[PDB]
C-alpha cells in the first residue's frame, strides 16, 4: 500500500520486545509475583492485537488489490475470525493491564496482610478467568456487530476501566506524596518522579485507545454531523494508535523495574 | 597484627602531648581508624575517628575541637594531638582498627574485648 | 591468663618445623596424584555422570 | 473485508 | 519406572506440599530484629507488649492486626556483634532502643546506631528508634544538673524544631534536649543511602503501653515506601 | 612487663625460625587451564538464604539448612526431597551429615547443637539430644562418629561432646574471637578452627590443648577446611583474601586473592584432588581456584545474592552451592 507498512512495522516492534516480555517472566526465578504474571498476560493480549491487526491489513492489501483472488463467502468468514482474534486480544490486554493496577494497589495500601490475600497460584486463577472471559466477549462482539448494544459494552468497558486505572494511580500518588512530605521534613535531608510516572502511564493509556473508542461512541452518538464525521474519517490513525499500545505499554510496565531490565540483558547476551 | 601505640605520660592540665599508633600487618590505608579511651572505674568509651583517607573525621561531643587526629599512612602511623587537657582525661588510650576494609561502619571497638586492639597509652592531668 | 599463654607458646615454639620446599613438595606431589580420579578437573563421559 | 471494525 | 521410585516420588511430593504449606505462612510472618543496650531498657519493652499473644536468642511472637511479628531479641551472646547481625539481613525492621537519660554513654549509643545504619546487609534495613525512658530525661532536665551542653557543645546554638510537635503542659527545656536527641540520631540517619530506608525515631517511656503498634505503623510505612520506590512512584 | 617480654622474645624468636626456612618461580607445573563449571541441577524449596549445607557420604544425599527454619536433606540424583525437618530456632549457621548417614546435627544463634535421627521409619525424624553448654552462636558443627560431635561457637571455644550422656568431653579454649568454621582432618582426630580474629588453631580431641597457631590474614575468617590430606587447610577471610597453611612448615604457603575482589570469602571447599579450591564470595557468585599456580580457574555465577554454601562431594561427582538467593545448584564439569 501506500502506506502500508505503518501497520506492519510497529506490528513487527511488538516482535521485538512482547515477546520478551513473556520470556522475561518465565525465565527469571523471583519474577513469579501476581504482578509479573499479569504483565505476561499483558505481553500476550499485545502481541495478539499486534499479530491479528496486521494480518487483517495484509490480507485487505492482499484481496483488494490483484494479488489473490478468493469467493466473497469465505471472506466474510475470515473476516469475522481476524475481527474477533483483535477483540479478543484487545479486551485481554485491557483487563490485564487494569489487574497490574489493582495488584499495585492491593501490594501498597494492604501492605502487610498481602500475602495472606493474593498469592502466584491465585494469580494464574484470575489470568485463566480474564482469558476465558475475554475468548467469550470476543466472540460474542463479532457474532452479533451492527448492534447498538454491543458497542455500547465495548464503549462502557473502556470508559468504566479507563476511571479505575486513574483513581487507582491517584490515591497511590497522593500517598506517596505524604510520604515526600515526611522524608521532607527530616533534619540534615519532590513528588516529580511520582507526577511524571503517573503521567505517563494515565496517558499512554489515553493518547493510544481514547480515539477509538471516541470514533466508536461518536458513531452512536452524532452520525449525522459533519464535526463528528471529520473525526470519523480518522479511523485509519485511530487503529494505528491502538497497535501503538503495544509498543507503548512494555516500555511503560517491563522496561522500568531493574529486574526486569537485568533478565532481559541476561537474555540480549544469549 | 599488632598496634602499637607510642607516647603517654603524666602532664599538668593544659598540656599538650603526641599519640602516635603505628600498625603492622596490613594495608593500614583501606581501614577507618578511632581512638578509644578507659578511665579508671568506667567502660571503654569512643573518642575520635578518621576514615580510610582522612576524608571524614569525627569526634564525641566532650572532645570537639580541641583534640586533633590524622593519618600518615604513607608512614603507616596514625597521630592525635593533644592539647588543654582536663582532669576528666586521666585515661588509657587505645588506637583501634575496625573488622572489614572498605567499609563505613565499624564494631566492636568499645567491646570488652576486641579482636586486634592496642595495649594503650596511660595519659595523667594533675 | 598471661601464664597460661606464655606456656602455649614455650610449647608452640619448641615445635619441629620442616622446610616450606618440603611441604610445597608434598602438596605438589597429592595434587599430582590422584589427580585423574578428580571428576571436576577431568570431567567425565555424561554415561557415567549422575548429574547431566 | 475493512479494516478493523464499526469504521 | 519402578516401585521405590514410585514411593521416593510420592514423598517428595509430600514433602513439597508441607513445603508450600510452609512458606504461606512464613512470607507472611515479619521478623523484626531487637537491639540494645544493658542500660536500654529492651527487656521492659519486651515485657510490656508480651500481653500480645544459656540459650543464646529469645523469640517474642506477637500479633498486632492479625500480621503475626516475631521479634528477636538476643541475650547469652559475646560483646560482639559484627558477625551474627547479618542473619538479619532480610528482617522488616531493626527495633533500637536507646537510653538517652545519662549523657555519658549517649555517645557510643550514637556510634552503634551509626554502625548499624552504615553496614551492608543492613543498607536496606529501617531501623525504628525507641528513646526510651523519657521520664528519667524529663526528672533530670527539671532538676537543673548534669547539662547536655557538657556533654555536647552543640546544644547551645541549637533550637526546637519547628516540626516538633511537644504535649502540653511539658517544658521547653525538656522538649528542646528531647528534640536535640532525636535529630541527633536522625542527622546520622538522614546521611547516608539514598532513599533504600528510613529511621523511625519514638519517644517511649518504661510504662508506655501501645508500643507494638508503633513496629506495626511503622512496618507498614516501611513496606509501602519500598513498593512505592519500586513501581517509581516515589 | 616481666611475661610480656617473654611473649615478645618467643614471638621473635618463632618468627626468626619460620622464616630462616622459607627456602614460587616454577614453571614444571602446567595450568589448570578454564574450568568448565555447568549447573546441572538446580534444588529449589527452601524459603529464605540457605546459610549452611552439608554432603552426604553416599555422595547422592545432602543436608541444607535455611534461615527459614528448615533442614532439608536432598537426593542430588533425582532431585527428589528425601527429608524436610522443621528446626526449633529459625537461625541455623551450620548442619552435619553423621559419616554414617544416620543421624543429622543442626545448631545457630539457639547456642545449642541439636541431633536429629534419620533413621526410624516408626513416626518422622525426631530430635535426639539437645547438646547444651556452648554461651555464643554455634558455627560449625562436625560428627566424629555416630557419638561424637566438635562444634564450634560464638563464645571463643570449641567442645568435644558426647549425644548419648548430654555433656560436654573436652574444651578448647585458645582463641580470643569467634569461632567461626572448623574443619575435621580427614584422619579424624584433630579439628582446625578459624576465629574472627585472624587466627586458626590445631585442636587434638584426646588432649584439648592447642597444637599450632595461624595467622597472616587481616579480618574476620569466616570458613575453614581441610585439604584432602590432613596435612594442610584453607581459610577464607572477610578481608577478601584465601590463604593455605601448611602444618609441617607451620608458615604460609600460597594467598589467593585480586584487586578485583574486594568482599569477603563466604565459605571454603576442596575438590577431591586437591587442585580446586572452591570459594564462594560475597559479590554473589563462586569462584574455582587453582590451588597450585596460584590463578584463577573459573567462575560460578548463576547466584543473584550471596554465596553461603559451597560443598564438593566425597567421590568428587557434585559441586553443591547455597546462596541467599534461596536456592541450591549442583554443578558439574561437562
Ligand atoms: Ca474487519
Amino acid at each position: 500500500g501506500i502506506a502500508v507498512e505503518v501497520f506492519l512495522t510497529l506490528g513487527v516492534i511488538s516482535l521485538l520486545e512482547n515477546i520478551l516480555v513473556i520470556g522475561a517472566i518465565v525465565k527469571n526465578k523471583n519474577l513469579h509475583s501476581p504482578m509479573y504474571f499479569f504483565v505476561c498476560s499483558l505481553a500476550v493480549a499485545d502481541m495478539l492485537v499486534s499479530m491479528s491487526s496486521a494480518w487483517e491489513t495484509i490480507t485487505i492489501y492482499l484481496l483488494n488489490n490483484k494479488h489473490l483472488v478468493i469467493a466473497d463467502a469465505f471472506v466474510r468468514h475470515i473476516d469475522n475470525v481476524f475481527d474477533s482474534m483483535i477483540c479478543i486480544s484487545v479486551v485481554a490486554s485491557m483487563c490485564s493491564l487494569l489487574a497490574i493496577a489493582v495488584d499495585r494497589y492491593v501490594t501498597i495500601f494492604y501492605a502487610l496482610r498481602y500475602h495472606h490475600i493474593m498469592t502466584a497460584r491465585r494469580s494464574g486463577a484470575i489470568i485463566a478467568g480474564i482469558w476465558a472471559f475475554c475468548t467469550g466477549c470476543g466472540i460474542v462482539f463479532i457474532l452479533y456487530s451492527e448492534s447498538t448494544y454491543v458497542i455500547l459494552c465495548l464503549i462502557s468497558m473502556f470508559f468504566a476501566m479507563l476511571f479505575l486505572l486513574v483513581s487507582l494511580y491517584i490515591h497511590m500518588f497522593l500517598l506517596a506524596r505524604t510520604h515526600v512530605k515526611r522524608i521532607a521534613a527530616l533534619p540534615g535531608a519532590t513528588s516529580m518522579q511520582g507526577a511524571v510516572t503517573v503521567t505517563m502511564l494515565l496517558g499512554v493509556f489515553t493518547v493510544c485507545w481514547a480515539p477509538f473508542f471516541l470514533h466508536l461512541t461518536l458513531m452512536l452518538s452524532c452520525p449525522q454531523n459533519l464535526y463528528c464525521s471529520r473525526f470519523m474519517s480518522h479511523f485509519n490513525m485511530y487503529l494505528i494508535l491502538i497497535m501503538c499500545n503495544s509498543v507503548m505499554d512494555p516500555l511503560i510496565y517491563a522496561f522500568r523495574s531493574q529486574e526486569m531490565r537485568k533478565t532481559f540483558k541476561e537474555i540480549i547476551c544469549c | 597484627v599488632q598496634l602499637q601505640e607510642s607516647g603517654g605520660g603524666l602532664v599538668q592540665p593544659g598540656g599538650s602531648l603526641r599519640l602516635s599508633c603505628a600498625a603492622s600487618g596490613f594495608t593500614f590505608s583501606n581501614y577507618k581508624m578511632n581512638w578509644v579511651r578507659q578511665a579508671p572505674g568506667k567502660g571503654l568509651e569512643w573518642v575520635s575517628d578518621i576514615s580510610q583517607s582522612g576524608a571524614s573525621i569525627s569526634y564525641t561531643g566532650s572532645v570537639k575541637g580541641r583534640f586533633t587526629i590524622s593519618r600518615d599512612n604513607a608512614k603507616n602511623t596514625l597521630y592525635l594531638q593533644m592539647n588543654s587537657l582536663k582532669p576528666e582525661d586521666t585515661a588509657v588510650y587505645y588506637c583501634a582498627r575496625c573488622p572489614a576494609p572498605f567499609t563505613r561502619d565499624c564494631f566492636d571497638v568499645t567491646s570488652t574485648t576486641y579482636a586486634y586492639r592496642g595495649q594503650g597509652t596511660q595519659v595523667t592531668v594533675s | 591468663q598471661a601464664r597460661k599463654l606464655v606456656e602455649q607458646l614455650k610449647m608452640e615454639a619448641n615445635i619441629d618445623r620442616i622446610k616450606v620446599s618440603k611441604a610445597a613438595a608434598d602438596l605438589m606431589a597429592y595434587c599430582e596424584a590422584h589427580a585423574k580420579e578428580d571428576p571436576l578437573l577431568t570431567p567425565v563421559p555424561a554415561s557415567e555422570n549422575p548429574f547431566r | 473485508l475493512d479494516p478493523x471494525r464499526w469504521k | 519406572l519402578s516401585a521405590e521410585d514410585k514411593a521416593a516420588v510420592e514423598r517428595s511430593k509430600m514433602i513439597e506440599k508441607q513445603l508450600q504449606k510452609d512458606k504461606q505462612v512464613y512470607r507472611a510472618t515479619h521478623r523484626l530484629l531487637l537491639l540494645g543496650a544493658d542500660n536500654s531498657g529492651k527487656s521492659t519493652i519486651v515485657k510490656q507488649m508480651r500481653i500480645y499473644h544459656t540459650s543464646g536468642i529469645f523469640e517474642t511472637k506477637f500479633q498486632v492486626d492479625k500480621v503475626n511479628f516475631h521479634m528477636f531479641d538476643v541475650g547469652a551472646q559475646r560483646d560482639e556483634r559484627r558477625k551474627w547481625i547479618q542473619c538479619f539481613n532480610d528482617v522488616t525492621a531493626i527495633i533500637f532502643v536507646v537510653d538517652s537519660s545519662d549523657y555519658n554513654r549517649l555517645q557510643e549509643a550514637l556510634n552503634d546506631f551509626k554502625s548499624i545504619w552504615n553496614n551492608r546487609w543492613l543498607r536496606t534495613i529501617s531501623v525504628i528508634l525507641f528513646l526510651n525512658k523519657q521520664d528519667l530525661l524529663a526528672e533530670k532536665v527539671l532538676a537543673g544538673k548534669s547539662k547536655i551542653e557538657d556533654y555536647f557543645p552543640e546544644f547551645a546554638r541549637y533550637t526546637t524544631p519547628e516540626d516538633a510537635t511537644p504535649e502540653p503542659g511539658e517544658d521547653p527545656r525538656v522538649t528542646r534536649a528531647k528534640y536535640f536527641i532525636r535529630d541527633e540520631f536522625l542527622r546520622i540517619s538522614t546521611a547516608s543511602g539514598d532513599g533504600r530506608h528510613y529511621c523511625y525515631p519514638h519517644f517511649t517511656c518504661s510504662v508506655d503501653t501501645e508500643n507494638a503498634r508503633r513496629i506495626f505503623n511503622d512496618c507498614r510505612d516501611i513496606i509501602q515506601r519500598m513498593h512505592l520506590r519500586q513501581y517509581e512512584l516515589l | 612487663d616481666q611475661l610480656r617480654q617473654e611473649a615478645e622474645q618467643l614471638k621473635n624468636q618463632i618468627r626468626d625460625a619460620r622464616k630462616a626456612c622459607a627456602d614460587q618461580i616454577t614453571n614444571n607445573i602446567d595450568p589448570v587451564g578454564r574450568i568448565q563449571m555447568r549447573t546441572r541441577r538446580t534444588l529449589r524449596g527452601h524459603l529464605a538464604k540457605i546459610y549452611a549445607m552439608h554432603w552426604g557420604t553416599d555422595s547422592r544425599l545432602l543436608v541444607s539448612a535455611s534461615q527459614d527454619g528448615k533442614l532439608i536433606i536432598w537426593d542430588s540424583y533425582t532431585t527428589n526431597k528425601v527429608h524436610a525437618i522443621p528446626l526449633r530456632s529459625s537461625w541455623v549457621m551450620t548442619c552435619a551429615y553423621a559419616p554414617s548417614g544416620n543421624y543429622v546435627a543442626c545448631g545457630g544463634l539457639d547456642n545449642i547443637c541439636s541431633i536429629y535421627n534419620l533413621k526410624t521409619r516408626e513416626g518422622n525424624v525426631r530430635v535426639s539430644r539437645e547438646l547444651a553448654g556452648h554461651t555464643g552462636y554455634l558455627s560449625c558443627c562436625r560428627f566424629l562418629d555416630d557419638n561424637q560431635i566438635v562444634t564450634s561457637s560464638g563464645d571463643t571455644t570449641c567442645a568435644l561432646w558426647d549425644i548419648e550422656t548430654g555433656q560436654q568431653t573436652t574444651t578448647f579454649t585458645g582463641h580470643t574471637g569467634d569461632v567461626m568454621s572448623l574443619s575435621l582432618a580427614p584422619d579424624t582426630r584433630l579439628f582446625v578452627s578459624g576465629a574472627c580474629d585472624a587466627s586458626a588453631k590445631l585442636w587434638d580431641v584426646r588432649e584439648g590443648m592447642c597444637r599450632q597457631t595461624f595467622t597472616g590474614h587481616e579480618s574476620d575468617i569466616n570458613a575453614i577446611c581441610f585439604f584432602p590430606n590432613g596435612n594442610a587447610f584453607a581459610t577464607g577471610s572477610d578481608d577478601a583474601t584465601c590463604r593455605l597453611f601448611d602444618l609441617r612448615a607451620d608458615q604460609e604457603l600460597m594467598t589467593y586473592s585480586h584487586d578485583n575482589i574486594i568482599c569477603g570469602i563466604t565459605s571454603v571447599s576442596f575438590s577431591k584432588s586437591g587442585r580446586l579450591l572452591l570459594a564462594g564470595y560475597d559479590d554473589f557468585n563462586c569462584n574455582v581456584w587453582d590451588a597450585l599456580k596460584a590463578d584463577r580457574a573459573g567462575v560460578l555465577a548463576g547466584h543473584d545474592n550471596r554465596v553461603s554454601c559451597l560443598g564438593v562431594t566425597d567421590d568428587g561427582m557434585a559441586v553443591a552451592t547455597g546462596s541467599w538467593d534461596s536456592f541450591l545448584k549442583i554443578w558439574n564439569g561437562s
